[PDB]
C-alpha cells in the first residue's frame, strides 16, 4: 500500500531563486546538442544522437518524435522524462481536435505542455522535468518554433541551441542566420552547428534531423541524411 | 411536444458574398403570448451569428455558456473565431449532455474571417451539425419553412436580393404557424455592413 | 537516537524502538494480577489514586457475558480498545446466536494492533489487557501486549512492580487447577499485595476483582463487594 | 382529526381532539396530539402520527442547544423556520404533516403554520386536520381580539366539539392549552361524550 | 440510410447513400456517411447521426495516438476491438451501427459492428434502414475473389436498391476503395436522382417586403 | 491532501504557532475602539499611505451587517477572508433564524473559526485579532474583540496593534461616564487615544461612527481636521 | 522534530505531556462535592479594568443537573463543552431521560486522544486539548464531581483543585474536607483557599461561583448574591 | 515523510511568513513594471526582459494579457507561475459574466485571485505563487481603476505605481513628478517613459526593450491596445530632446 | 389561486399581489405578503409552490444582500434578474428543481425603470407589463388596450383598478385584498390596498 506526499519539494531561496528548476536546467545543460532553425518555408530541428556502444540498434529508439501531422518535438537532456512529454502533447493535440475539428496551433500546444511542465514545480512529492523542449510546426501559412523549459515559460525562436556548448551554439547561430532562408538551407547550417560540439565523426546513425513545412513534418530517412552529411548536399 | 412549448423558428441562407439570417420574435407559454420583443439570434464575432430555436430556457442557457467558451477562446487565442471551429463547438457543447440534453436547434449564419466565404449550418438537440450551400431551417414550423426555401432560394444572390427571398421564406411560413409569428427580424451580414430589419408581418 | 521516533524506522540490531517505548507505558500504570482454575477466571487489580482526595481508577471493564478485562497503561486506549472487543462480541452473538469464544477475540486483538505498527505516522497501542473469559474450551487466561503478539497462560501479572507477583504465581502454579473458586480469589489479591511496600497492604478501596467462569457471568467488585474476599486474609509476611 | 389555534388580547389558545384512525377502524382516542416541544412553546399534531412526533422533538432538542449557546429564549419565528427547513429537505418523499408553533415572543403572541409541504405563514387564526373546515366555520363566528379569558375558553371547546360532530376522524376528547407571557399552561381535557350533555342542557 | 462493404481479391469497397432526414422529411440532400478512422481503415455509419460522428471521432483519434506510439500502420481488428467494448459498455444507448473495413498486413477485414456491441466478421455486410434491399443484391450477384470494377459495380446496385426502394435512403451513392497499395475516395461516384429544374421564377422584386425599422453598422 | 500538523505543543508547553501569529498582529496597524451610552466608534492609524495610494480600497473599517462593523490589526491579506466568511454567516443567519445576527455571536463564530484553525491539520492560524462593534435588538451597545488562540472578550475600551499598550494605559485613565456622555464627546476620546502613538495626528486617523437606528458612517478627512482642531484648543486653555 | 504520535522512552506521548504543562500556566479551579450539592469556584483574571467582567465565564452548564470549571487554553474549552452539550440532547432525544455526570464525561474523554496526521480525515484534529474540566452536577446516585485531563482519564474527586496554584491549593483542600460537611461549609472553605492562592485579593466582580443541588437546577452567583458569602472574609 | 518537509505554510519566530517573503525577492529580480492613473485614461508599462537577436517575436505582448473586455493586466516575477494565475483571472471574469450578465467591475476580479494566493500562503503544504501583478480596467461604478497584488495575497488601488526591479527608486520618482486629478494620458506616457530611462540596467533605451498598453474609453465602449514599435520610439525621442534641453 | 401583475412607466414600477394564502377549499390567510424586498429599489414577486416559493425568493434575496454587504454598492435590476435566472435554470435539471413563476421589479440609477417575466422554467423576458396566474388571462387583454408607454402614475393605479375589478367579476377565485407598491427613484413607496 502507498500513500503520496502532499507538500511540495520545489522551494524558494532566502535569494529568491527556485533551487530544484535552477538544478533542472543543469540536467538539461549536461545532455545532447540539439538545435531548431526556422526558416519562413520550414522548421528544421536536428539532435545529437550518439549510441556509442555501436550494439544499439539505432532505428529503434527515435530522439525526434511526432506529435501530430504537422507538429514535431525535439529535446536535450533526460530520455525518460522526454518520453512522458510526448505521450501528453499528443494526448492534449488529440484532445483539441475532438473539440474544434481543427488541427492544433502550434504556439496552442506549447502553452498547454508548459503547464504541465509547470504542474510539476508545484505539484506535491514531484520535482520538475529535466528537459527542455524543441516544438515546430506549421499552421496559418507560417512555421513556428518554440522553447519549453523546466519551470513552464516558453519562448519563441529563429533560431536556438540546447545541451552541451549551447552558448557557443547560440553565437555561432546568430552569426549564420539570415532572413528568408531556404528550408533545403535551414538543414545546412542546422547540421553544421551540431558539429560544432561533436568531436566523433558524424554518420547518418549519428545524428538525427527532422522537418517540418506545408505538407506536414516527418523525419528525414538515413538516406536523405546521407546526401546532406558528406559536406555538401 | 417539448419543442412546441415556446415555439419559435430560425432561417438561415447563402447568397454570392453575403450571409443572412432570420427569426420570429414571439416569446410564448403553449398558447398564451407573453412578449413581442425576444432575441433568438445572437453576435458571436462581428460577422458570425447563431440562432436558436426551441425551449425559452435553453435558447438563453446555451448561447450564455457558449459566449463562456467563446472569450475563453478568443483570450488564449489571439485570433477571432471561424464558423468551421465555432460549428465543432457548439456540438461538443451539446453532446456533453447527451443523456440530457437542451431542447434547441442552434443554426449558425456568417462569413468566414480573413477569408470572406459564406457558412451556413444547423445542429440537432444532442449536437449534430450538417453544412448545406442552400438553406438551414430549425423550428416549430420547419416543414413549412422548407417548402419556401425550396422554391424561392437561387444560387448566386446579391444582399439585396437575398434579403427579399429570406424574407419573403419566413414571413410565409410563419403566418402558416400559430406558435410562431409577432414580427420578424432579419440580420444580412456583409463583407462591409451589418443590416437589421424588423419586417411588417402579422400580430395574430 | 535517530531511529527512535516511528515505527517505521528499524535498528540497525533488528529491533523498534518505538514498540519498545510503548511497552514502557503498561510498566507505568498500576499492577494487575490474572488467573485461571479449572472452572473459573479471576481478575484481581490494583487501583491507583492521584491524590487522597480523589477516587481510584478504574482498573476492570466488562466486555460482554463470558469476557471481561482488566487494563495497564494508558486510559484513553484501553477504552479505545474495549470498544472493539465490545462490538466484535456483538456482532458475533448478533450473527451466530452463540458467544463468540476467547480464542478468537484475542486474534482479532492481535489483527488489529499490528497494522499501527507497521504504518507511518500510525502509533502502538500502549496498554497491556489481562483478558478473562469463559466458553466451551473452560477457563482462559490472555495477555495482550503493545506489540501484536499476544500469550495464552496459565496465571500472569502484569504493571509496576509486576515482578514480586511474577514471581509468586510460579511458586504456586500447579495448585490454581485443583484450586476451588473462594481460594483461587485469594491466590489472586495475595500476589497483589507482594507488590506494594512492606507498609501498605490492600483495602477495600484500592482493591477490584473480576470474576467469571461456569457459574456466573462475569461481575465487577468495588467497594462493599470486595469485602468478603478481602476478610479471613493471610496477613503480609514480614 | 381536528387541531385549531388562534391568538387573541391575552394569549393563545391551543386545542385539539384525540382520536386517531387505522382507515375505518380507530386504534386510539387517548391520543395527545398537542406536542409539549418547550416550556414556552407548543405544537400540534395532525396528518402523520409519527412525522409530528419525531420531527418537533428534534426541534425541541435544537432549541435547548440554543438557549445553552445564546444564553437567550428561542423566537417563535426561528422555531417554525428550523422546522420548515428540516422537512422541506425530504419534499414529495412521503412525510405528512400540519402542525401549529404556539408561543410567547419578544414582539408578542406568535402563531405560525407549519407543513409537510413546506408551508410558512403567520397568521391571526388557524385550523388543521380533516375536521378542520368545520372547525373554521364556528370559530370565525364568535371570534374577537377583545375576547375575555374565560370566553377564550369556550370558543375553542365548542369549536372542536362542532368538529367532531361532523367529522368522522375526529372524535375523543378536547385537549385545551392557554399560552401566557411567562409560559403555557394546560387548561382542561373534557370528553367529547361529557361535552354533549353540557351544550344540550 | 443504406451503407454496405464488401471483399474483393485485392481489398475493401464500401458503399453508403448521402439522405438524412429529421422524421419523415429530408434534412440533408447531400451528407457523408462514410467517416475517415485510419489513413487505411474507413468506417460507414447508421443509426443515431450524432452518436455515429462522436463515437467515430473518439476512435479514430485513438488510434492516430496508437499509430504513432507504435510507429506502424494500425489493425481492423484494433479499430473492431475499441468500438465493440465501448458500446457494450453503453447497453446500446448510443445507437451506432457501423460498417468497418480496411486493409492490414494480414490482409482485407470486414466487420459488422451494432449499438448493443455485437460484431460479424463476414465477405460482405449491410445495414441501416435499407439494408433489406442491399443484401439482396449481394446474396445475388456476389461471387469470391472478384475483380475492382466488378466490386465496386456489386456494391452501386445495392446502395441503388436500398434509394429506390427504402423512403429512408436517397440521392448520391458514395463509395470507398481501399487495396494493398491505393486509396480512391469516391465522393459522387453515381447520382441516379436530381432536381427538375424550375421553370417558373419565384424571384422576389427589389422591394416587395414591408419594412419597419432600418439600422446598418459598419465593419472593419 | 497536507495532513502536516502545523500547530503542536511545545516543551515548556506553548503553542509557537499561536504565538507568532500574536507576533504578527502586533506589527499591524494601531486599531482602538471604545463603547459609549448612544454610540460605538471605531479608528484606525498608522496606515501608512503613501498619499499616491487609493485610500478607499486600503480600509481597514468594513461592515459584516447592516448593525455589526469590523475593525482588524496584523496581516491584512488574511483579514478579508475571515471578513468574507462572516459576512456569509450573516445571512446565513437569517436563513435559518427569521431574527438578524446578534453582536455577541458573530463574534463568537469568528473566535471559533479561529480556534479551528490553530488545532487542525495542514493549517496555519489567523494572524489578526477584530473589533466588533455593533448594537443588539434591545438597543444595546456592544463591543468586542478577538485574537488569533480563539479566545473573546468584551470591553468598554480596547486597543489593538502596534502600541496597543500604551493607548490601553491611556484609555484606563480617560475612560469615565462624563467622557463617554455625548455623541460628539466619544469621538474626541477616539482620536485622543491614538495621538498618543501615531505620527503626527490629521491624514493617518481613519474612523467611523455608527448611530442606535441609522448604518454606519464614515467621516471623511474635512470632519477629523474640525475635531482635531478642537482638541487643541482646549489644549491650549491650560497652558 | 518528530511525529505527534511518538512514544518517549519514559513510555508516554509528548503532546500529551506537554498539554499538562499548558494547564500549569492557566487560572485556579476548586470543586467541592457535598452530600447537599457540587459547587465549582474559579477566578476569572481580569488583565485591564477596562475589560467586561462578565464576558469571562469559566463555569458553564451542559444541562440544568450538571455544570462544568475550565482552566488552561479557553478557546479550545468552548469546543469540548459545545460537544458535551449536543451529547446530552442526543441521549435525551433518543431515550427521553437525562445523562449521568460519569456518562458526560466519558464521552468527551473519547475525544480526548482523537488525533493524527496519517489515516485520518481532512477535518481531523493534530493537536490534543490543553485543558483540565471538571464536571460537578448532580443525578441518581446524588451529588457528584469528575476531573478531566488532556490524557482522557476521568476519575470522580471529593475535592479537586486545578490550574496555576493546583498544587498549593490541593494540599489546603486536604486539611478542611470530611465527609460529613454542608454545603454552605464548601462555599465558605473554597474562597478562603482561593484568595490564598490569588495574585489580587477576592472581590465580586473578580471570581465565579455556580451550585448544582438536588433540590433545584444549576445556579450561577450574582454579583449581589455573592456578597452573602463574600461577607465572610 | 515529515523529514523532507519544507514547512511551506508555517509562521516565523519574528511573526511573518519565510516563503512569502523569499517570493517577494523573485520579484525585484524580475523586469521592471509600472502604471499610473490618467482622467482620460490608464496605462501599463514594462521592460522587456527576453530581449535577443535570435527573437522571433509572435504574440502581441510579453508581459501585458488580456482578461476581460474592459480589463487587462501586467506581469513581474516568474513568468511560468503567471501564466496559470492570467488564465485563472480569464475564468473568473467569465463565471462573473455568466450570473450577473455583466462585465466584472475592477476591484472584485482582483479579490478573487487574491483570496486564491491567501490560499497557498495558509494550507495545502505547497509554494505560493511568485508574481506581483498591475490591473488596469473600467467598470461603471469607479471608472478608470488601478491596482496591484502581492505572492502573500494582498491588494491595494493606486493612482500611480511600480513593481519588479529598482521598484523603490522608481516609486519616489512617479512620487515627483505626478499632479493628483490633472494628468491626461499624453502626460502619462511621457512620464512612464522618464522613470523607466532613468530607472533602467542598460541606458540609451530602445523600443525593443520597453512595452506599453494604453487603456481608453472610446465611443461607449472600453479599447484595449498595445503601441506599436514606430509609437514608443516617439515617445523616447520626445523625452530624449526634453532632457537635452535641460542644460540651458 | 395566485395571482400577479406589474405595470411599468417612464420613471416608476408599479406591481401588485392578492393577499389570499389559499389550501384545498379554505382561505387560511386573508393579509399574505408575496413581495420580497432585494434591495432598496428591487422587489421580488414570488409565486408557485408551496414550499419553493418561501426557500428560492429568500436565497436569492440573501445572495443580493450578501453582494452589498461585500462590494458597498447594490446590483443592478438587470443583473439581479441574470442572477435569479441563473439559480433557476441550474436547478430545472437537477434532484431538486423550483417550481416558482415569478416577477422581477426595479429601478435602476442610468438605466430607470424595468420589469422582468419569467417562467418556472427559468425563461427571463423584458416586458413593459406582465402578468401571472389564471387571473392573468383575464387582465392582460386589458393591459394590451388601455396601456401607454408615457403613462402616468395615477392613471396607472386606475388601469390597475380596471384589471382588479376584472377579476372581481369574471374569475371564479375570491381575491378581495391586494398588495400595492411602487418603485421609483426615491426607492420602494408603499399604497393604499385596493379592497372589495
Amino acid at each position: 500500500a502507498k500513500r503520496g506526499y502532499s507538500f511540495s519539494l520545489t522551494t524558494f531561496s532566502p535569494s529568491g531563486k527556485l533551487v530544484q528548476i535552477e538544478y533542472a536546467l543543469a540536467a538539461v545543460a549536461g545532455g545532447a546538442p540539439s538545435v531548431g532553425i526556422k526558416a519562413a518555408n520550414g522548421v528544421v530541428l536536428a539532435t545529437e544522437k550518439k549510441q556509442k556502444s555501436i550494439l544499439y540498434d539505432e532505428r529503434s529508439v527515435h530522439k525526434v518524435e511526432p506529435i501530430t501531422k504537422h507538429i514535431g518535438l525535439v529535446y536535450s537532456g533526460m530520455g525518460p522524462d522526454y518520453r512522458v512529454l510526448v505521450h501528453r502533447a499528443r494526448k492534449l493535440a488529440q484532445q483539441y481536435y475532438l473539440v474544434y475539428q481543427e488541427p492544433i496551433p502550434t504556439a496552442q500546444l506549447v502553452q498547454r505542455v508548459a503547464s504541465v511542465m509547470q504542474e510539476y514545480t508545484q505539484s506535491g512529492g514531484v520535482r520538475p522535468f529535466g528537459v527542455s523542449l524543441l516544438i515546430c510546426g506549421w499552421n496559418e501559412g507560417r512555421p513556428y518554433l518554440f522553447q519549453s523549459d523546466p519551470s513552464g515559460a516558453y519562448f519563441a525562436w529563429k533560431a536556438t541551441a540546447m545541451g552541451k556548448n549551447y552558448v557557443n551554439g547560440k553565437t555561432f547561430l546568430e552569426k549564420r542566420y539570415n532572413e528568408d532562408l531556404e528550408l533545403e538551407d535551414a538543414i545546412h547550417t542546422a547540421i553544421l552547428t551540431l558539429k560544432e560540439s561533436f568531436e566523433g565523426q558524424m554518420t547518418e546513425d549519428n545524428i538525427e534531423v527532422g522537418i517540418c513545412n506545408e505538407a506536414g513534418f516527418r523525419r528525414l530517412t538515413p538516406t536523405e541524411v546521407r546526401d546532406y552529411l558528406a559536406a555538401i548536399a | 411536444s417539448i419543442m412546441s412549448y415556446n415555439g419559435g423558428a430560425v432561417m438561415a441562407m447563402k447568397g454570392k458574398n453575403c450571409v443572412a439570417i432570420a427569426a420570429d420574435r414571439r416569446f410564448g407559454i403553449q398558447a398564451q403570448m407573453v412578449t413581442t420583443d425576444f432575441q433568438k439570434i445572437f453576435p458571436m464575432g462581428d460577422r458570425l451569428y447563431i440562432g436558436l430555436a426551441g425551449l425559452a430556457t435553453d435558447v438563453q442557457t446555451v448561447a450564455q455558456r457558449l459566449k463562456f467558451r467563446l472569450n475563453l477562446y478568443e483570450l488564449k487565442e489571439g485570433r477571432q473565431i471561424k464558423p468551421y471551429t465555432l460549428m465543432s463547438m457548439v456540438a461538443n457543447l451539446l453532446y456533453e449532455k447527451r443523456f440530457g440534453p437542451y431542447y434547441t436547434e442552434p443554426v449558425i449564419a456568417g462569413l468566414d474571417p480573413k477569408t470572406f466565404k459564406p457558412f451556413i449550418c444547423s445542429l440537432d438537440l444532442i449536437g449534430c451539425p450538417m453544412v448545406t450551400d442552400d438553406f438551414v431551417v430549425s423550428g416549430t414550423c420547419s416543414e413549412q419553412m422548407y417548402g419556401m426555401c425550396e422554391s424561392l432560394w437561387e444560387p448566386n444572390m446579391d444582399p439585396e436580393h437575398l434579403f427579399e427571398t429570406i424574407s419573403q421564406a419566413m414571413l410565409n411560413a410563419v403566418d402558416r404557424d400559430a406558435v410562431s409569428g409577432m414580427g420578424v427580424i432579419v440580420h444580412v451580414i456583409e463583407k462591409d455592413k451589418i443590416t437589421t430589419r424588423t419586417l411588417k408581418a402579422r400580430m395574430d | 537516537n535517530q531511529y527512535d521516533n516511528d515505527v517505521t524506522v528499524w535498528s540497525p540490531q533488528g529491533r523498534i524502538h518505538q514498540i519498545e517505548y510503548a511497552m514502557e507505558a503498561v510498566k507505568q500504570g498500576s499492577a494487575t494480577v490474572g488467573l485461571k482454575s479449572k472452572t473459573h477466571a479471576v481478575l484481581v487489580a490494583l487501583k491507583r489514586a492521584q491524590s487522597e482526595l480523589a477516587a481510584h481508577q478504574k482498573k476492570i471493564l466488562h466486555v460482554d457475558n463470558h469476557i471481561g478485562i482488566s487494563i495497564a497503561g494508558l486510559t484513553a486506549d484501553a477504552r479505545l480498545l474495549c470498544n472493539f472487543m465490545r462490538q466484535e462480541c456483538l456482532d458475533s452473538r448478533f450473527v451466530f446466536d452463540r458467544p463468540l469464544p476467547v480464542s478468537r477475540l484475542v486474534s482479532l486483538i492481535g489483527s488489529k494492533t499490528q497494522i499501527p505498527t507497521q504504518r507511518y505516522g500510525r502509533r502502538p497501542y500502549g496498554v497491556g489487557l489481562l483478558i478473562a473469559g469463559y466458553d466451551d474450551m473452560g477457563p482462559h487466561i490472555f495477555q495482550t501486549c503493545p506489540s501484536a503478539n499476544y500469550f495464552d497462560c496459565r496465571a500472569m501479572s502484569i504493571g509496576a512492580r509486576s515482578q514480586s507477583a511474577r514471581t509468586y504465581l510460579e511458586r504456586h502454579m500447579s495448585e490454581f487447577m485443583e484450586c476451588n473458586l473462594d481460594e483461587l480469589v485469594k491466590h489472586g489479591l495475595r500476589a497483589l499485595r507482594e507488590t506494594l511496600p512492606a507498609e501498605q497492604d490492600l483495602t477495600t478501596k484500592n482493591v477490584s476483582i473480576g470474576i467469571v467462569g461456569k457459574d456466573l457471568e462475569f461481575t465487577i467488585y468495588d467497594d462493599d463487594d470486595v469485602s468478603p474476599f478481602l476478610d479471613g486474609l493471610e496477613e503480609r509476611p514480614q | 382529526t381536528t387541531t385549531l389555534a388562534f391568538k387573541f388580547l391575552h394569549g393563545v389558545i391551543v386545542a385539539a381532539d384525540s382520536r386517531a384512525t387505522a382507515g375505518a377502524y380507530i386504534a386510539s382516542q387517548t391520543v395527545k396530539k398537542v406536542i409539549e416541544i418547550n416550556p414556552y412553546l407548543l405544537g400540534t399534531m395532525a396528518g402523520g402520527a409519527a412525522d409530528c412526533s419525531f420531527w418537533e422533538r428534534l426541534l425541541a432538542r435544537q432549541c435547548r442547544i440554543y438557549e445553552l449557546r445564546n444564553k437567550e429564549r428561542i423566537s417563535v419565528a426561528a422555531a417554525s423556520k428550523l422546522l420548515a427547513n428540516m422537512v422541506y429537505q425530504y419534499k414529495g418523499m412521503g412525510l405528512s404533516m400540519g402542525t401549529m408553533i404556539c408561543g410567547w415572543d419578544k414582539r408578542g403572541p406568535g402563531l405560525y403554520y407549519v407543513d409537510s409541504e413546506g408551508n410558512r405563514i403567520s397568521g391571526t387564526a388557524f385550523s388543521v386536520g380533516s375536521g378542520s373546515v368545520y372547525a373554521y366555520g364556528v370559530m370565525d363566528r364568535g371570534y374577537s381580539y377583545d375576547l375575555k379569558v374565560e370566553e377564550a375558553y369556550d370558543l375553542a371547546r365548542r369549536a372542536i366539539y362542532q368538529a367532531t360532530y361532523r367529522d368522522a376522524y375526529s372524535g375523543g376528547a378536547v385537549n385545551l392549552y392557554h399560552v401566557r407571557e411567562d409560559g403555557w399552561i394546560r387548561v382542561s381535557s373534557d370528553n367529547v361524550a361529557d361535552l354533549h350533555d353540557k351544550y344540550s342542557s | 440510410t443504406t451503407i454496405a462493404g464488401v471483399v474483393y481479391k485485392d481489398g475493401i469497397v464500401l458503399g453508403a447513400d448521402t439522405r438524412a432526414t429529421e422524421g419523415m422529411v429530408v434534412a440533408d440532400k447531400n451528407c457523408s456517411k462514410i467517416h475517415f478512422i485510419s489513413p487505411n481503415i474507413y468506417c460507414c455509419g447508421a443509426g443515431t447521426a450524432a452518436d455515429t460522428d462522436m463515437t467515430t471521432q473518439l476512435i479514430s483519434s485513438n488510434l492516430e495516438l496508437h499509430s504513432l506510439t507504435t510507429g506502424r500502420l494500425p489493425r481492423v481488428v484494433t479499430a473492431n476491438r475499441m468500438l465493440k467494448q465501448m458500446l457494450f459498455r453503453y447497453q446500446g444507448y448510443i445507437g451506432a451501427a457501423l460498417v468497418l473495413g480496411g486493409v492490414d498486413v494480414t490482409g482485407p477485414h470486414l466487420y459488422s459492428i451494432y449499438p448493443h456491441g455485437s460484431t460479424d466478421k463476414l465477405p460482405y455486410v449491410t445495414m441501416g434502414s435499407g439494408s433489406l434491399a442491399a443484401m439482396a443484391v449481394f446474396e445475388d450477384k456476389f461471387r469470391p475473389d472478384m475483380e475492382e470494377e466488378e466490386a465496386k459495380k456489386l456494391v452501386s446496385e445495392a446502395i441503388a436498391a436500398g434509394i429506390f426502394n427504402d423512403l429512408g435512403s436517397g440521392s448520391n451513392i458514395d463509395l470507398c476503395v481501399i487495396s494493398k497499395s491505393k486509396l480512391d475516395f469516391l465522393r459522387p461516384f453515381s447520382v441516379p436522382n436530381k432536381k427538375g429544374t424550375r421553370l417558373g421564377r419565384y424571384r422576389c422584386e427589389k422591394g416587395t417586403t414591408a419594412v419597419l425599422t432600418e439600422k446598418v453598422t459598419p465593419l472593419e | 491532501s497536507y495532513d502536516r500538523a502545523i500547530t503542536v505543543f511545545s516543551p515548556d508547553g506553548h503553542l509557537f504557532q499561536v504565538e507568532y501569529a500574536q507576533e504578527a498582529v502586533k506589527k499591524g496597524s494601531t486599531a482602538v475602539g471604545v463603547r459609549g451610552k448612544d454610540i460605538v466608534v471605531l479608528g484606525v492609524e498608522k496606515k501608512s499611505v503613501a498619499k499616491l495610494q487609493d485610500e478607499r480600497t486600503v480600509r481597514k473599517i468594513c461592515a459584516l451587517d447592516d448593525n455589526v462593523c469590523m475593525a482588524f490589526a496584523g496581516l491584512t491579506a488574511d483579514a478579508r477572508i475571515v471578513i468574507n466568511r462572516a459576512r456569509v454567516e450573516c445571512q446565513s443567519h437569517r436563513l435559518t433564524v427569521e431574527d438578524p445576527v446578534t453582536v455577541e455571536y458573530i463574534t463568537r463564530y469568528i473566535a471559533s473559526l479561529k480556534q479551528r484553525y490553530t488545532q487542525s491539520n495542514g493549517r496555519r492560524p489567523f494572524g489578526i485579532s477584530a473589533l466588533i462593534v455593533g448594537f443588539d435588538f434591545d438597543g444595546t451597545p456592544r463591543l468586542y474583540q478577538t485574537d488569533p488562540s480563539g479566545t473573546y472578550h468584551a470591553w468598554k475600551a480596547n486597543a489593538i496593534g502596534r502600541g496597543a499598550k500604551s493607548v490601553r494605559e491611556f484609555l484606563e485613565k480617560n475612560y469615565t461616564d462624563d467622557a463617554i456622555e455625548t455623541d460628539d464627546l466619544t469621538i474626541k476620546l477616539v482620536i485622543k487615544a491614538l495621538l498618543e502613538v501615531v505620527q503626527s495626528g490629521g491624514k493617518n486617523i481613519e474612523l467611523a461612527v455608527m448611530r442606535r437606528d441609522q448604518p454606519l458612517k464614515i467621516l471623511n478627512p474635512e470632519e477629523i481636521e474640525k475635531y482635531v482642531a478642537e482638541i487643541e484648543k482646549e489644549k491650549e486653555e491650560n497652558e | 522534530d518528530r511525529g505527534v504520535n511518538t512514544f518517549s522512552p519514559e513510555g508516554r506521548l509528548f503532546q500529551v505531556e506537554y498539554a499538562i504543562e499548558a494547564i500549569k500556566l492557566g487560572s485556579t479551579a476548586i470543586g467541592i462535592q457535598t452530600s447537599e450539592g457540587v459547587c465549582l469556584a474559579v477566578e476569572k483574571r481580569i488583565t485591564s479594568p477596562l475589560m467586561e467582567p462578565s464576558s469571562i465565564e469559566k463555569i458553564v452548564e451542559i444541562d440544568a443537573h450538571i455544570g462544568c470549571a475550565m482552566s488552561g487554553l479557553i478557546a479550545d474549552a468552548k469546543t469540548l463543552i459545545d460537544k458535551a452539550r449536543v451529547e446530552t440532547q442526543n441521549h435525551w432525544f433518543t431515550y427521553n431521560e437525562t445523562m449521568t455526570v460519569e456518562s458526560v464525561t466519558q464521552a468527551v474523554s473519547n475525544l480526548a486522544l482523537q488525533f493524527g496526521e496519517e489515516d485520518a480525515d481532512p477535518g481531523a484534529m493534530s493537536r490534543p486539548f490543553g485543558v483540565a474540566l471538571l464536571f460537578g452536577g448532580v443525578d441518581e446516585k446524588g451529588p457528584q464531581l469528575f476531573h478531566m485531563d488532556p490524557s482522557g482519564t476521568f476519575v470522580q474527586c471529593d475535592a479537586r483543585a486545578i490550574g496555576s496554584a493546583s498544587e498549593g491549593a490541593q494540599s489546603s483542600l486536604q486539611e478542611v474536607y470530611h465527609k460529613s460537611m454542608t454545603l454552605k461549609e464548601a462555599i465558605k472553605s473554597s474562597l478562603i483557599i482561593l484568595k490564598q492562592v490569588m495574585e489580587e485579593k477576592l472581590n465580586a466582580t473578580n471570581i465565579e461561583l455556580a451550585t448544582v443541588q438536588p433540590g433545584q437546577n444549576f445556579h450561577m452567583f450574582t454579583k449581589e448574591e455573592l456578597e452573602e458569602v463574600i461577607k465572610d472574609i | 515523510s515529515r523529514r523532507y518537509d519544507s514547512r511551506t505554510t508555517i509562521f516565523s519566530p519574528e511573526g511573518r511568513l519565510y516563503q512569502v517573503e523569499y517570493a517577494m525577492e523573485a520579484i525585484g529580480h524580475a523586469g521592471t513594471c509600472l502604471g499610473i492613473l490618467a482622467n482620460d485614461g490608464v496605462l501599463l508599462a514594462a521592460e522587456r526582459r527576453n530581449i535577443h537577436k535570435l527573437l522571433d517575436e509572435v504574440f502581441f505582448s510579453e508581459k501585458i494579457y488580456k482578461l476581460n473586455e474592459d480589463m487587462a493586466c501586467s506581469v513581474a516575477g516568474i513568468t511560468s507561475d503567471a501564466n496559470v494565475l492570467t488564465n485563472e483571472l480569464r475564468l473568473i471574469a467569465q463565471r462573473y459574466l455568466l450570473q450577473y450578465q455583466e462585465p466584472i467591475p475592477c476591484e472584485q476580479l482582483v479579490t478573487a485571485l487574491c483570496d486564491i494566493k491567501q490560499a497557498y500562503t495558509q494550507f495545502g503544504g505547497k509554494r505560493p505563487f511568485g508574481v506581483s501583478l498591475l490591473y488596469i480596467g473600467w467598470d461603471k461604478h469607479y471608472g478608470f481603476q488601478l491596482y496591484q497584488s502581492d505572492p502573500s495575497g494582498n491588494y491595494g488601488g493606486w493612482k500611480a505605481t511600480c513593481i519588479g526591479n529598482n521598484s523603490a527608486a522608481a516609486v519616489s520618482m512617479l512620487k515627483q513628478d505626478y499632479k493628483e486629478g490633472e494628468m491626461t494620458l499624453k502626460s502619462a506616457l511621457a512620464l512612464a517613459v522618464k522613470v523607466l530611462n532613468k530607472t533602467m540596467d542598460v541606458s540609451k533605451l530602445s523600443a525593443e526593450k520597453v512595452e506599453i498598453a494604453t487603456l481608453t474609453r472610446e465611443s461607449g465602449k472600453t479599447v484595449i491596445r498595445v503601441l506599436k514599435q514606430k509609437e514608443v520610439e516617439q515617445l523616447i525621442k520626445k523625452h530624449e530632446e526634453e532632457e537635452a534641453k535641460a542644460e540651458r | 389561486m395566485e395571482y400577479l401583475i406589474g405595470i411599468q412607466g417612464p420613471d416608476y414600477v408599479l406591481v401588485a399581489s392578492d393577499r389570499v394564502a389559499a389550501s384545498n377549499i379554505v382561505q387560511m390567510k386573508d393579509d399574505h405578503d408575496k413581495m420580497f424586498k432585494m434591495s432598496e429599489k428591487i422587489l421580488l414577486l414570488c409565486v408557485g409552490e408551496a414550499g419553493d416559493t418561501v426557500q428560492f425568493a429568500e436565497y436569492i434575496q440573501k445572495n443580493v444582500q450578501l453582494y452589498k454587504m461585500r462590494n458597498g454598492y447594490e446590483l443592478s435590476p438587470t443583473a439581479a434578474a441574470n442572477f435569479t435566472r441563473r439559480n433557476l435554470a441550474d436547478c430545472l435539471r437537477s434532484r431538486t428543481p423550483y417550481h416558482v413563476n415569478l416577477l422581477l421589479a426595479g429601478y435602476d440609477e442610468h438605466e430607470g425603470p424595468a420589469l422582468y417575466y419569467m417562467d418556472y422554467l427559468a425563461a427571463l423576458a423584458k416586458a413593459p407589463f406582465a402578468a401571472h396566474g389564471y387571473g392573468a388571462f383575464l387582465t392582460l387583454s386589458i393591459l394590451d388596450r388601455y396601456y401607454t408607454p408615457t403613462i402616468s402614475r395615477e392613471r396607472a393605479v386606475e388601469l390597475l383598478r380596471k384589471c382588479l375589478e376584472e377579476l372581481q367579476k369574471r374569475f371564479i377565485l375570491n381575491l378581495p385584498t391586494f398588495s400595492v407598491r411602487v418603485i421609483d427613484k426615491d426607492g420602494i413607496h408603499n399604497l393604499e390596498n385596493i379592497a372589495f
